[PDB]
RNA sequence: GGGGGACCGCCAGUGGCGAAGGCGCCCGGCUGGAACGGGUCCGACGGUGAGCGCGGAAGGCCAGGGGAGCGAACCGGAUUAGAUACCCGGGUAGUCCUGGCUGUAAAGGAUGCGGGCUAGGUGUCGGGCGAGCUUCGAGCUCGCCCGGUGCCGUAGGGAAGCCGUUAAGCCCGCCGCCUGGGGAGUACGGCCGCAAGGCUGAAACUUAAAGGAAUUGGCGGGGGAGCACUACAAGGGGUGGAGCGUGCGGUUU
RNA sequence: UGGAGGUGAUUUAAAUGC
């Protein structure tokens, strides 16, 4: 569970980071 | 040959033991001369049968017709393992060399734990929990 | 860059327990990756899968799927053949 | 290889500086000149009693060889996993005490003895203990002659000495002498 | 025979020290804390503590130096229905050193700190004391006391497990935090951070549960004990091969 | 009589059910 969704959440950062960043 | 006073040879025998095959390897006294080698898988055609006890009596017999061959008829067994990759505690063999040597007719003079222990610590392989099964 | 074509079998097949498993085959080795056109369509057919020598195949009936995947990469719609 | 056997000299161990000459060790090898500095461990049965009994493997190493004759020095000792695991045990104390060693011959040994501690009350006595045999084993190398202070140590009456004085400090059981290696040969004028 | 880097089994203890992270070859120098006997000196100077400040494993990051073994990623083999794995053979970052940054945890005793009060027992570490022993050293022991570190348990508390003079009792002082679940430890905003990230922190919506302890049963690829003859071994015979008898599946009707 | 550690560990036993 919780690894899921350190990472789950890290990646929607991420991800989403990546969007705002650009 | 150089006038011999006791008329009786001694050769060390060093006995390397592992769960994976066994050495057994009869030198001189000092060490500096090997007579012979012989291992548990030059006995056998397959790898399960490697160690074992009776590949480990086998080899130890092959030899000793050699020794017998010099003069060597004295024999102190040094017995020990790979201590700082694997476990010190020697396998099958051990109890099948001192067997191996009592029917070959060599004389058993000192058995000695001579197993390399380290005083100290070394990372081996196998974390997070240990080595898994 | 690059491009090439080639000639496209799709088919049910058979795996183990479980079901009907689907077959792509006929891919040009040199030029295109089966590792990330698979990659690609485990995603699409949300299967698990392999590159099993020359073929891509896919867990369960995904016959429909993954032409309709394939002709969208920019493959020819007339080199596919669903069996 | 190939050895009909006749490439096997045969050579005699002759051992003194400890003893006289030791007869025991026998030596073959191939080729000659080979062997000028091999090591062979012994019991050594001179003194049947301690020296076969609880001091269990000494290194002796030919320096040279002569006529087919190999001359054996005192290289070191070295007791078995046997001595050391047999005697320690819990709820009291091991220790081990070095000391480098000067004798007046100018021989430099490396000494380290290993002591077993009477139960409770670990302290600074242990290291005081340490003290009480750097202090006296230093004294004893500048008045005694090298070959005489090898055969002392090996002998239990470095750890009889040892224990009178340590037993006024501290009490102690089961000292010794663990092992000893031959820090610095050459001599006081190279 | 030589060279290199890491580390210091047994010792080692239900042991000690540390605020905490944490800390273990030996020797010496420098240095922090701590116990006890004597209160010998100061004379309420105390507690706690928002803000604030400081220390903080491992991983990561930065710059320089180093690199044995080990080893994310990675490269092969096996396994497997497939294996991005467990198992095996190589292997980079890192792991070490120096300077800096970063600041997180099931960072636990899941138990903030200080004072007073409230049966006991036992083991243990260190300090004191009255004795006996002595190798004349608190070395081996008995008991009271002081400080610490465990276990067991009366009264009481607790939902129960348990806790119970090392409180989760009973009181008094302060501080942080919580106010059903999921949304969400996310969005936005701000602050901090080289970066990786951290600190702070909602709402729309949705649900009759989320949860905790113990009880019973069933279950587990768990362990002990014991039997069996629809068990298995041991053993004797035989079915499955043929022909036929029979009942069935199927097909035919 | 009931509690805490240190390390052997065992692959000969296979996914799913409204």
């Amino acid at each position: 569970m919780r690894w899921k969704w350190i990472k789950k959440r890290i990646r929607r950062l991420k991800r989403q980071r990546k969007k705002e960043r650009g | 040959q150089v006038n011999i006073k006791k008329k009786e040879k001694w050769g060390i025998a060093h006995i390397y033991s592992s769960f994976n095959n066994t050495i057994i390897h009869i030198t001189d006294i000092t060490g500096a001369e090997t007579i012979s080698r012989w291992s548990g898988g030059m006995v056998v055609k397959a790898d399960r049968d490697e160690p074992s006890p009776y590949a480990a009596m086998l080899a130890a017999r092959r030899a000793a017709e050699e020794a017998l061959e010099k003069g060597i008829v004295g024999v102190h067994i040094r017995v020990r393992a790979p201590g700082g990759s694997k476990s010190k505690t020697p396998g099958p063999g051990a109890q099948a060399a001192i067997r191996a040597l009592a029917r070959a007719g060599l004389k058993i003079g000192r058995v000695e734990d001579v197993t390399p222990i380290p005083h100290d610590g070394t990372r081996p392989k196998g974390g997070r929990r240990g080595r898994r099964v | 860059i690059a491009k090439e074509e080639q000639k496209i079998k799709i088919y049910v097949t058979k795996r183990r327990f479980g079901k009907l498993m689907t077959i792509i085959e006929g891919f040009d080795t040199s030029v295109i990756d089966l590792k990330e056109l698979a990659k690609k369509l485990k995603d699409i057919c949300a299967c698990g899968g392999t590159v099993k020598d020359n073929t891509i195949e896919l867990q369960g009936d995904h016959r429909k799927k993954v032409a309709e995947e394939l002709v969208k990469m920019g493959f020819s719609r007339d080199s596919i053949e669903i069996r | 290889t190939r050895d009909k056997w006749k490439l096997k000299q045969w050579y005699i161990i002759y051992a003194p500086d400890f003893f006289g000459g030791v007869e025991v060790g026998l030596t073959p090898a191939d080729d000659p000149e080979k062997v000028l500095n091999r090591v062979v461990e012994v019991t050594l049965k001179d003194v049947t009693g301690d020296f076969t009994k609880s001091h269990v493997k000494l290194y002796f190493q030919v320096y040279d060889v002569k006529g087919q004759n190999a001359y054996t020095k005192f290289k070191g000792m070295k007791l078995a996993r046997s001595y050391i695991r047999s005697l320690v045990r819990r709820k009291t104390t091991r220790i081990d005490g070095i000391f480098n060693i000067t004798t007046k011959d100018g021989y430099k040994l490396r000494v380290m003895a290993m002591a077993i501690a009477m139960r409770r009350i670990q302290t600074s006595q242990e290291r005081a203990i340490r003290k009480i045999m750097q202090e006296i084993i230093y004294k004893k190398a500048e008045e005694l002659n090298f070959k005489d202070f090898v055969l002392e140590s090996v002998n239990g009456k470095i750890a009889a000495e040892i224990a009178k004085e340590a037993k006024k400090i501290y009490p102690l059981r089961k000292a010794e002498i663990r092992k000893i290696k031959v820090l610095e040969e050459p001599q006081v004028i190279a």
